[PDB]
């Protein structure tokens, strides 16, 4: 992320999230999460098709 | 209209670049009568060359520039001229190579990159 | 460290540039080629308006030279000829052409 | 007066940013530079139209042969207006044009103008024709021939709403919040989406898995150049082969030099390696001079070249100039066209196959292709430009074939005749209604969806549709990686609101500050980096100096520099002091020593600051203040100062998504000084800030409540279903 | 494995050896392809010592066949690592199967004692070739010497990339 | 290490040839008459892995990329606290995790792993 120092391994670098939903979140881990979450609705969204070819 | 004059090509030729305008506003034809035009300035190093227009010139363009120094040693470059099978005679051997820049003590400098403006801005695509 | 020398700059006029039409003859070669050694007078140059290039041979046939136009050369450069009272004349660059050796 | 910024000044500068631009500017913006621009230059382009007829030597008076030219001139646009069934014109309004279900749109006129050369056809001597006719009403009225008519987006600049007021919108009856951005085709609301694209005139270098003898693809498009290596990792056999167009069984690379004008052996190798100690280069390169050594000759490679053409049985000196033409017309064309630009063409094949070796020596590693910042958007104005173009080549080329037919009858032919204005006309309504890109005869194969009816069921549900882009890849696409978030997308592309089902990643929305540039001439910028100290290619000699950054432009390399952190500290400075506008990117790679320069359209941008050292303070700060937020807020009440006062006083800079891979920006500006976790960054040479972290989401999420104390997903449904509560969509 | 080799490490890297596919150019460091114009001496202080060696325990049909080593040489300098890894000996796999294989290629080998492993893999060709053909040494030896480490097994199964232990 | 060598007319590579009644070895030029006599039996070399240590790279102006961490480590050679630091630029996949630092002022290498 622009926001970093190049070759940067720490944890809060590599998508970390010390936080919780009652503290809240930060932007970096806001945006990790974010994607963490678009791998499952992408999941969800074509295995159903192809489940369903394979159940015919 | 074969032989080559190398009678007095022996003596060694400045190799200078001039600025796309500089070089066009010097490309004039009634100025090529032998006209004193301008002269050269050379520091006792050598590293700063300043290039200073004669006033006999209109105040429209820029008095003062300076030039670098991009090799130190310049070799196998000629200078020919042809005339009228064409008559051809070499004129030298390139000795030194600089390119001119505009000089910032000038303020002619701005108003001529304010028309660098002018032309940023009229043209599009 | 304020000593200069003084070139007066000159011109040539458009009489003489006229029958006058200038070409920069480029050689290709690794070595500091020299007419006065390399070339035995008389040469014979000739084009064997771009579409013939320039050949140029030597009169024994020894050194023979096929040249080339290069075009989008963008710099517009200038001949500064040094005149006998050391002042220097502009002259305008009409084409730039690079020689290669013939085989 | 000198004191830090708080985000309360953040949301200040936020709130000129949106007094100044709008939430629909993209579209008006690429409209008004089309109808300016670019609608002049595409006729300008095919200006002249000749027929040559020669002598049919039937007769003596039946020697002559005739020469027509057809020139075009101005562009001339009108308000839009209808004329009715009686005769009538009146000024078309947009509430009769959706009442009585009109088409929005003006007229188009443009100047003609005709010749007519005649001249003596003598067998066996060149025609010299001479000017006897020529009709250019320039000085009447009737000049100005009629060629169609042009649909006009609303709020542009032509439309009579551009200046009205509040009172004037209310009497023709406007929404004051409405915001244009659509056209009215047919007495409906349409609206053209973006359409995404990867760029061209960029070299890049792919790989391969290996049940295949290919190991590597470099590949670039300006016409299509592949220059593949063949041979596993550490064999004996390099090969390396280039494929040109329109040419089938291809041939190697030390072939192209030596046809290209690069006879001697010692010189290829300067060509394609910069650094004479690396061994390794050269031990790769050995076979390539081992096989292209046995033929010194062009004429065999042309030779090969001119077989392969669907014509057969040429004479070789034929074959020979066909091949010789195919290099200069077809061979990288996005460099030159012209005549003798050899050592360009030359160098610049020799650094592609130098970066397809370095990746081939696992110095680097395989280009990647969801990089947001190798994609470019098409808004209105590029779509239209390409339909006006193929339409107007149609218009011409009918033109064309009609006078050709009326010369065959010895008639006179009716300029005003000759004409079918209807073809312009019905093109452009079809394709804006249908929304098939693409003529009627093919719109089967064309794209679709292009153009959409404008969803009204909400306000933030128009505001969401006017503010999409699609990625044109098929939408059963098994393709994972174009679907998910990219690290690329932080602050251009809301990372919430996206689809369901098929077209989940594909559809984009931006967000509350992602601009699209518009385009601009590179000309002016070339001139200037050759005039402050810039070495021409033709005279580069790697030994001389190999230490040279290389310089490009849009990607053509233009030659090398030899001090370039000055040109940058000079190029930034005229950047920021209004010489050059800010939408042109320039970046530089110092591990590389490369520059490389972008003034081409589709390129989303945002806003961010800019942070400089003060010595007084003795360490980095924003160049922003507190009396530049005082003069805002004075402005703002007074509704003077505005943001471009802000821009051109190098305040603020526009970031795209590739000079952003050489900053640091501080996120929050106390985050700059020497509950939650928030934890000390340990970087200390900032450049930039970020503006408020908020903006990196779109319109549709920015009315959850407390959206960080909630999981993603949650935030992507209500995204979702924010477009179907109902409430007042309009006022009126 | 067996149930008597079951509980032992031992027995099974030998197993795990005997498996694995061991191709030569697996286990060259270096398989340099060298100019050997004359097989005789060498300016390498190196394979200098193993000269010597080979030369005083050649037999005569070896000293009647000296011309036919090739004027190139593969010169191996061979991975103490790799070699040891797979239970290879150096004489008897180097040189049995390979000279037996087609007769192509006969070698100076040294014992595994020399602190670099040093092999000189000499093609043996019948002085009877051409004179066209004995021109063109490299064309030849180039092929010869890529089909000599491609398609040579020393050991080992095909079509088996790896195997693995695992408890 | 095997050289590539030129010929001294024409700039072409020189191919090996081989003097029998001498028994030594040229390097002559297919397209001219020049020869040139060989210095040494070696020619040509074939590597096939690579014992190469890990390379920082271009080092030239490193310092004023802005994007690259820092260190307090102190100067091997001339005593300065303050320097740039980075892994090794070569991208092969089993390199291993070793730092290089560049001095602020007197621009030397050295590296994290001090091994004697």
């Amino acid at each position: 992320l622009p926001h970093f120092s190049k070759d940067d391994y720490s944890p809060e670098s590599k998508g970390f999230v010390e936080n919780s939903y009652l503290r809240g979140l930060t932007p970096q881990e806001f945006f990790f999460h974010a994607m963490g979450g678009r791998e499952g609705l992408i999941d969800t969204a074509v295995k159903t098709a192809e489940t369903g070819y394979i159940q015919r | 209209s074969l032989d080559l004059d190398l009678e007095r090509s022996n003596r060694q030729v400045w190799l200078v670049r001039l600025p796309m305008f500089l070089a066009e506003k010097w490309r004039d034809r009634n100025n090529l009568h032998g006209q004193e035009l301008g002269k050269i300035r050379i520091n006792k190093d050598g590293s700063k060359i300043t290039l200073l227009l004669n006033e006999n010139d209109n105040d429209s363009i820029p008095h003062e520039y300076d030039l670098e120094l991009t090799k130190k040693v310049v070799e196998n470059e000629y200078v020919f001229t042809e005339q009228n099978p064409k008559k051809t005679a070499i004129v030298g051997t390139v000795c030194h190579e600089c390119q001119v820049m505009p000089s910032m003590n000038d303020p002619n400098y701005h108003k001529i990159v304010e028309q660098r403006r002018n032309i940023v801005k009229l043209n599009n695509k | 460290p304020n000593e200069y020398n003084e070139f007066p700059l000159r011109a040539i006029p458009k009489e003489d540039l006229e029958n006058m039409r200038t070409h920069l003859l480029k050689f290709q070669s690794k070595k500091k080629i020299n007419p006065v050694t390399d070339f035995h007078l008389p040469v014979r140059l000739h084009r064997k308006e771009e579409f013939y290039p320039w050949v140029m041979e030597d009169f024994d046939g020894y050194n023979t030279w096929v040249g080339s136009y290069e075009a989008g050369n963008s710099d517009s450069y200038v001949l500064l000829s040094v005149e006998d009272d050391g002042s220097f004349t502009m002259i305008p660059a009409d084409k730039v052409y690079k020689f290669t050796a013939r085989n | 007066e000198s004191a830090p910024i708080t985000a309360e000044d953040s949301w200040a500068v936020i709130s000129a940013f949106f007094r100044e631009k709008g939430l629909v500017s993209q579209q008006l913006d690429s409209f008004n530079q089309f109808v300016d621009y670019t609608l002049q230059d595409i006729i300008c382009e095919d200006s002249t139209l000749i027929l040559e007829q020669l002598a049919q030597h039937t007769t003596e008076s039946d020697n002559i042969s005739r020469k027509y030219e057809i020139s075009f001139g101005k562009i001339y646009v009108t308000k839009p207006m209808v004329n009715e069934s009686d005769g009538v014109t009146h000024a078309l309004y947009p509430q009769e044009a959706r009442l009585r279900n009109l088409t929005y749109s003006s007229g188009l006129f443009v100047d003609v103008k005709k010749r007519t050369y005649e001249a003596i056809d003598v067998p066996g001597r060149e025609l010299k024709y001479e000017l006897i006719a020529e009709e250019s009403e320039d000085d009447s009225e009737s000049g100005k021939v009629f060629i169609g008519r042009l649909p006009i987006m609303l709020r542009s600049k032509n439309c009579y709403l551009s200046e009205a007021t509040e009172s004037d919108l209310y009497k023709l009856k406007e929404c004051p919040f409405d915001m244009g951005g659509y056209f009215i085709i047919n007495g409906s609301e349409k609206v053209l989406i973006a359409q995404e694209r990867s760029a061209g005139n960029i070299v890049q270098v792919f790989k391969k898995a290996a049940p295949s003898p290919i190991s590597h693809v470099a590949e670039i498009r300006s016409s299509t150049l592949q220059v593949k290596l063949y041979g596993r990792e550490g064999s004996s056999a390099r090969t390396i082969k280039a494929t040109l167009p329109y040419i089938k069984q291809d041939i190697p690379i030390v072939i192209i030099f030596r046809a290209l004008g690069i006879i001697p052996d010692g010189e290829i190798l300067e060509h394609i390696c910069y650094d004479v100690n690396d061994w390794q280069m050269l031990e790769m390169l050995k076979p390539c001079v081992e096989d292209g050594f046995v033929i010194q000759d062009r004429e065999t490679a042309l030779d090969f070249i001119g077989r392969r053409g669907t014509a057969l049985g040429i004479k070789k000196e034929k074959r020979i100039q066909y091949a010789k033409d195919i290099l200069q017309k077809e061979f990288l064309p996005h460099i030159t066209q012209l005549e003798g630009f050899e050592s360009r063409k030359a160098f610049f094949l020799g650094y592609m196959i130098n970066r397809l070796l370095l990746c081939a020596l696992d110095r680097k590693d395989q280009d990647d292709r969801d990089h947001f910042g190798k994609k470019r958007l098409d808004l209105a104005g590029p779509l239209l430009a390409q339909l006006f173009k193929t339409l107007f080549k149609k218009l011409t080329k009918d033109i064309f074939r009609y006078m050709q037919r009326t010369v065959e009858e010895a008639h006179d032919f009716n300029m005003k005749l000759a004409i079918n204005a209807k073809t312009i006309t019905s093109g452009l309504k079809y394709a804006l209604a249908t929304g098939n890109w693409g003529e009627q005869k093919k719109a089967m194969s064309s794209r679709a969806g292009v153009s959409q009816v404008l969803n009204r069921y909400t306000y933030s549900s128009t505001l969401s549709h006017l503010r999409r882009t699609n990625t044109p890849i098929g939408r059963d696409g098994k393709l994972a990686k174009p679907r998910q978030l990219h690290n690329t997308h932080w602050g251009l592309v809301c990372p919430a609101e996206t689809p369901e089902g098929q077209a989940c990643g594909l559809v984009k929305n931006l967000s509350l500050m992602s601009c699209i540039s518009v385009g601009t001439d590179p000309m002016p910028i070339i001139t200037f980096l050759s005039e402050w100290g810039m070495e021409p290619l033709e005279d580069y000699v790697p030994h001389q100096s190999p230490d040279a950054t290389r310089v490009f432009v849009n990607g053509v390399w233009h030659g090398v520099h030899r001090n370039p952190a000055r040109l940058m500290e000079t190029l930034r400075t005229l950047r920021r002091k209004g010489d050059i506008n800010p939408e042109v990117s320039m970046i530089r790679d110092i591990r590389e020593k490369e520059l490389k320069i972008f003034t081409d359209a589709g390129r989303v941008y945002r806003p961010l600051f800019i942070v400089e050292d003060d010595e007084s303070l003795g360490h980095k700060e924003l160049k922003v203040r507190k009396g530049h937020i005082a003069k805002l807020m004075a402005t703002e009440y007074q509704d003077e100062y505005t943001w471009s006062s802000l821009l051109n006083e190098g305040l603020v800079e526009y970031i795209d998504a590739e000079e952003e891979e050489s900053i640091l920006i501080a996120m929050q500006p106390e985050d700059l000084e020497p509950k939650r976790i928030r934890v000390s960054h340990h970087a200390t040479t900032f450049t930039h800030c970020e503006i408020h972290p908020s903006m990196i989401l779109g319109v549709a999420a920015s009315i959850i409540p407390f959206p960080d104390h909630n999981q993603s997903p949650r935030n992507t449904y209500q995204s979702a279903m924010g477009k179907q509560a109902m409430g007042v969509f309009l006022t009126n | 494995l067996e149930p008597g080799h079951a509980a032992d490490q031992e027995q099974a890297k030998l197993i795990r050896s005997a498996i694995e596919h061991t191709t030569l150019k697996s286990v060259t460091i270096a398989s340099e392809i060298y100019y050997d114009p004359d097989p005789r001496s060498t300016v390498i202080p190196e394979d200098e010592e193993i000269i010597q060696l080979h030369f005083s325990l050649l037999d005569e049909e070896a000293e009647q066949s000296f011309d036919q080593q090739s004027p190139w040489l593969l010169r191996l300098e061979l991975d103490r690592a790799a070699m040891n890894d797979k239970d290879l000996t150096m004489g008897q796999v180097g040189e049995r199967i390979k000279q037996t294989f087609k007769n192509d290629l006969f070698v100076i080998w040294s014992e595994d004692n020399d602190e670099k492993l040093i092999i000189r893999c000499r093609v043996v060709r019948p002085k009877s070739l051409d004179a066209e053909t004995e021109a063109e040494e490299d064309h030849m030896l180039k092929k010869i010497e890529n089909t000599m480490l491609e398609n040579i097994t020393l050991r080992g199964v095909e079509n088996i990339e790896r195997v693995v232990m695992m408890k | 290490m095997t050289t590539f060598r030129f010929c001294r007319d024409c700039n072409n590579m020189l191919y090996p040839r081989e003097d029998k009644e001498n028994n030594r070895l040229l390097f002559e030029c297919r397209t001219c008459s020049y020869v040139e006599e060989a210095g040494s039996p070696l020619v040509y070399r074939h590597e096939l892995i690579t014992n190469i240590g890990e390379t920082a790279g271009v080092v030239q102006d490193i310092g004023s990329d802005p994007t690259l961490p820092r260190s307090d480590r102190e100067c091997p050679k001339c005593h300065s606290r303050e320097n740039v630091f980075f892994q090794s630029q070569q991208r092969r996949k089993d390199t291993s995790m070793v730092l290089f630092f560049v001095c602020l002022s007197c621009s030397h290498i050295f590296t994290s792993d001090q091994k004697n």
